[PDB]
């Protein structure tokens, strides 16, 4: 039923299930509940980091409509963050609408093409805020009003045609006595294309000003001080898919929401995959309802087993054969891991605080960079460490206790637990200098350790970031590639294992099909080509030969290979 | 050309290879359900004609809820045809509209409405021909963003990449899945008038 | 400037710096040499009133497509002696790194098209042998390769 | 401007041009006189340009646009050399400068 002519089929007839179980019930759970947090802290920071502008914005408003009681317009610069926008105009709308005027309408430029159309659409728009012309549009707004202004918002103008907007700019400023009206500009290049689309005759009748939005490496770093250098999220990442996705973002899109999607995909692969990341009060509640087979599987860790390899004998038979008490030291090695993750995300940002005055900002300039490179490998072993402390030892008395007096405000604030006596010296502060300089090394190497040297931290990691990648980046030429010339990786047939860049005869019509075609010609003569093609084979016979050239043929102009060409007869460029 | 409807007699080789890839492909059927249910869209790539494991995979986990199915490798069809399939089916609606946008926006409003409504979309050969229209690929996008509808989709055409762009991609919200299946494309070239 | 509402908008935004010298504290020449400098910089501008990484390459490759004529390719780039594969020719060569053929590049390309940077020339349907147009200008274009630390004149076959 | 378009139809008989040549050649000009006031950005100019089209004294050839731009776009001009030098010789204030360069 799903090969007939007509290309329209269509067919009539809990979720964790689908998952599968108890424990992968916890752990759907719990992923619901983590996501649900996540976002909304995501949703939380959203709303927050734009209070300076929608301020200004509102100031703009009421100054502008003060007048009334020349078309006042603001310009709001965007950048290239096409994903953002949309988030940041639904809590544009939720200022406005909440705070001075109730009719706020947003336009797109696609469904915008004639100027018809875009009235249409307006009029239509302003029906449910609460032939079509200008004075239906203005009938309209005095029976309401029987004085608020009213707000549209153009999102795309790159998009729009230019005549349309001649014409609304030219119609409207006819009617502002009319009717107020003021018009709010997003715009993701630069500031100077407004002058490239609309003639002088026009723009002389706007009174335009420029505000400018938020910068994306600025919200890339307060997203994740706030959800991965937190202690609020018992879930933490390996190096290796930080800085893939930080390469992703660096050198693609600038975009925010993917690297979101990047962290739900891995929370989601990291529950799928271990049985044991089922696992704070609840992970101590939850140690006492352990399994027998998940204990065997406890047993089975590499760094379990490498610290079983660390104490001693009597100790090894007791933690293999004992449960009570394997959950027992277990408790205790994960509340050491608390402490430990602890003490390094206080240790780091004290660390970073002292490194964000240093000139020319040997170890980078913002968390991400100092947080990877000590994730990588240990900073203490590099010789960087070493050119890091001597310039440190430059500073001056005045930068110094300002950049002690910042430090102390980060103690004052979050340094509850560990060290208050740090704080206590620093109130009492080149001796001196040198003196706080090892103290501050001193912290570095107890302080500052990867978290691959300590077991059990497999539970609140994850390591696949090869599938990770395949995953989000393909890479539909080179797997195509990979397929075609070697075969051998697909099919392990040693009769495939000759060289590389040979001619397997063995090998599928496809692939020596392909293989012949690319030692030929920019044109390839299809009568010359399945000669080949025969001859490759031969080491009623030549209609099949025939039959599988011309299906090879018909395959490889499928996948796009092949373009035809009429200059020469049988002939293909690549 | 006539030919051809003799030559469908040639055997393959190395059956017993293909046999275990079919079999290796067969374990992520729940995966991808998984992944689909919480709102992410899969398209498939790879060598060899995958209609099959796509029938096999409809045919084992989508006999028991509502599923469309797209064989876009077809010249004759088009976007207006699919939304005709959807509203004379799918909402058992026969009034006729005045343009494509207006039955989206109908189509839009009427899930957003009835949130008890889920449908499976099944489109083979997304790189139809027929289907590389700009408006066509932002249809089936805007279509695909609620987060009552699921996607999967087949590419068989190199540039196909191109067709997509950042919004587009944001909206799909795409993954992928490599699978090679080495089969040959025999009903996607039959129809197919060379 | 010979408009009358042009002129006069002119002198409406320039007169409260015009009377702030006065009430400060008829002195022609005071008021001539305190408002010069701000009348030459009001004159700049008299009828006027970060892109990421891969994508500057990509911008500086199409502009030296559109530049410079096909048979001096190879006399820049190969290193012994318009579509789309050109472009990715060109890419090739600059960039030091191997650069994968990630779907990303493709979403760069079809981005920077809507932005009005790249103008499609070709037919839409035909996405297999596409022809592009750069609309930037040569400062632009200079400007950011300075940010990236790359000479472009000295590839320019038109310049040389 | 429109003396360096006049300038342009004697050198290049009966050919259109661009805004690209036009300014070259005011440059020319004023770059050959030591410290004339005509220090103009290209704004001003292309404004000045895009005025001069909207009276329409100049008309494209084979209209087109989002292919090719304002800038590089075939311009051609609507008038005689006889009726600019008449126009010019009434000019209330035409400078000497100017006229000497309309004469050569």
């Amino acid at each position: 039923t799903s090969s007939m002519s007509k290309g329209c089929f269509v067919f009539k007839p809990p979720i964790e299930d689908y998952f599968n179980p108890e424990d992968s019930k916890l752990r759907f759970e719990t992923y619901q509940l983590i996501w649900q947090q996540m976002k909304s802290e995501n949703e939380r920071l959203q709303e927050e980091l734009n209070k300076n502008l929608f301020d200004n914005l509102i100031e703009f408003l009421q100054k502008s409509h003060s007048g009334f009681q020349e078309i006042p317009t603001a310009a709001l610069v965007l950048g290239v963050n096409v994903t953002d926008h949309d988030l940041t105009f639904g809590s544009l709308t939720e200022a406005l609408q909440n705070n001075v005027t109730p009719y706020v309408v947003s336009l797109q430029a696609k469904d915008c093409p004639d100027m018809k159309h875009f009235l249409q659409k307006l009029i239509s728009q302003l029906m449910d805020c609460c032939h079509y012309s200008m004075d239906s549009l203005s009938s309209w707004y005095m029976t309401v009003t029987q004085s608020p202004p009213v707000v549209v918002i153009l999102k795309d103008m790159e998009s729009f045609a230019t005549k349309v907007l001649q014409d609304f700019i030219i119609i409207s400023s006819q009617h502002l006595h009319e009717f107020p009206l003021i018009l709010i500009f997003g715009i993701a290049t630069s500031p100077i294309i407004i002058h490239r689309l609309l003639p002088h005759a026009v723009s002389s009748l706007l009174c335009i000003e420029l505000f400018q939005s938020l910068s994306c490496k600025e919200h890339l770093t307060t997203v994740l001080d706030k959800l991965l250098l937190t202690t609020q999220f018992p879930f933490k990442i390996n190096e290796k898919v930080l800085q893939v996705l930080t390469n992703i973002f660096l050198y693609h899109d600038f975009s925010v929401q993917n690297f979101i999607k990047g962290l739900q995909l891995s929370l989601l692969e990291h529950f799928y995959s271990q049985p044991l990341s089922v696992l704070l009060p609840e992970a101590k509640r939850r140690i006492n309802f352990l399994s027998n087979n998940q204990c065997e599987n406890i047993r089975r860790l590499p760094s379990f087993r490498r610290y079983v390899e660390k104490q001693a004998s009597e100790k090894q038979v007791a933690l293999l054969t004992n449960e009570r008490y394997l959950k027992e030291e277990t408790q205790l090695l994960l509340e050491n891991l608390h402490v430990y993750h602890m003490n390094y995300f206080l240790v780091l940002r004290c660390l970073h605080k002292f490194t964000s005055s240093l000139p020319k900002y040997p170890l980078g300039r913002q968390i991400r960079e100092l947080y990877c490179t000590c994730l990588e490998k240990n900073i203490w072993d590099s010789e960087e460490y070493a050119s890091v402390l001597q310039l440190l030892r430059m500073l001056a008395k005045d930068e110094l206790m300002t950049i002690l007096e910042k430090c102390f405000k980060v103690f004052k604030s979050y340094c509850e637990n560990h060290l208050g006596s740090t704080a206590k010296r620093i109130e009492e502060f080149e001796v001196l200098r040198e003196n706080v300089v090892n103290f501050i090394d001193c912290l570095v190497r107890e302080y500052l350790l990867p978290p691959e040297t300590q077991p059990l931290h497999e539970v609140v990691y994850f390591s696949a970031a090869h599938a990770l990648r395949e995953h989000l980046n393909a890479a539909p030429r080179i797997a195509l590639h990979t397929a075609l010339n070697n075969p051998y990786y697909y099919l392990k047939n040693e009769a495939l294992k000759s060289e590389e860049g040979c001619i397997p005869n063995i090998a599928p019509d496809i692939c020596i099909a392909y293989k012949l075609h690319l030692e030929c010609s920019r044109l390839i003569n299809l009568v010359d080509w399945s000669e080949a093609f025969a001859t490759v084979v031969t080491a009623e016979m030549n209609e099949i030969i025939h039959a599988r050239f011309i299906r090879a043929v018909s395959e490889l102009e499928l996948l796009g290979f092949i373009k035809p060409t009429k200059q020469k007869t049988d002939h293909v460029a690549r | 050309q006539t030919l051809r409807n003799l030559l469908s007699k040639v055997s393959p080789s190395f059956s017993a290879e293909l046999k275990q890839l079919n079999q290796q492909y067969e374990k992520l059927f729940h995966k991808w359900m998984l992944q689909l249910h919480l709102g992410f869209n899969i398209v498939l790539y790879g060598l060899g004609s995958k209609r099959d494991l796509l029938e096999r995979f409809r045919t084992t986990m989508l006999q028991d809820s509502i599923h469309v199915v797209i064989n876009g490798f077809f010249p004759g069809i088009s976007v207006k045809s699919v939304l005709n399939s959807i509203t004379e089916e799918v909402l058992d609606h026969m009034g006729t509209f005045r343009s494509i946008l207006d039955q989206l926006d109908w189509i839009v409003n009427k899930f957003k409405e009835d949130s008890s409504l889920e449908l499976f979309l099944l489109i083979h050969n997304l790189d139809s021909q027929m289907l590389r229209g700009e408006k066509s690929q932002q249809i089936i996008g805007q279509l695909s963003s609620l987060h009552n509808i699921y996607l999967i989709a087949s590419i068989d055409h190199l540039n196909a990449p191109l067709m997509w762009d950042h919004a587009k991609q944001s909206l799909f919200n795409w993954l992928w899945y490599e699978t090679t299946t080495y089969s040959p494309y025999t009903e996607e070239t039959s129809y197919e008038n060379s | 400037c010979r408009d009358l509402k042009e002129l006069r908008h002119l002198a409406v935004l320039n007169f409260p710096k015009y009377c702030e010298p006065v009430v400060k504290g008829r002195d022609t020449r005071k008021l001539w040499r305190n408002i010069e400098p701000h009348l030459k910089k009001a004159m700049q501008t008299v009828y006027l009133r970060e892109l990421p990484y891969y994508s500057k390459f990509i911008l500086i490759a199409a502009y030296l497509a559109s530049y410079n004529p096909a048979r001096t390719d190879k006399r820049f780039f190969l290193k012994h002696h318009f579509p789309l594969d050109r472009l990715l020719a060109i890419l090739y060569s600059i960039v030091d790194s191997r650069v994968a053929p990630t779907a990303n590049i493709f979403s760069q390309i079809t981005s920077l098209v809507t932005l009005q940077l790249l103008t499609l020339v070709g037919h839409d349907d035909q996405l297999d042998g596409p022809k592009y147009k750069c609309t930037v200008s040569l400062d632009f274009i200079r400007a950011i390769a300075r940010t990236v630390n790359f000479d472009i004149i000295k590839y320019l076959y038109d310049f040389l | 401007l429109i003396i360096a378009m006049k300038h342009l139809n004697d050198i290049y008989e009966e050919e259109p041009f661009n805004f690209q040549m036009v300014y070259n050649e005011f440059q020319k000009f004023v770059q050959r006189k030591a410290h004339s006031v005509y220090n103009f950005e290209k704004p001003v100019v292309m404004k000045a340009f895009e005025h001069l089209q909207q009276l329409e004294l100049i008309k494209p050839m084979e209209r087109t646009s989002g292919n090719s731009q304002r800038e590089y776009q075939l311009m051609k001009l609507l008038l005689d050399n006889t009726q600019i030098m008449n126009a010019l010789q009434k000019y209330p204030n035409c400078p000497t400068d100017v006229r000497q360069w309309a004469t050569s």
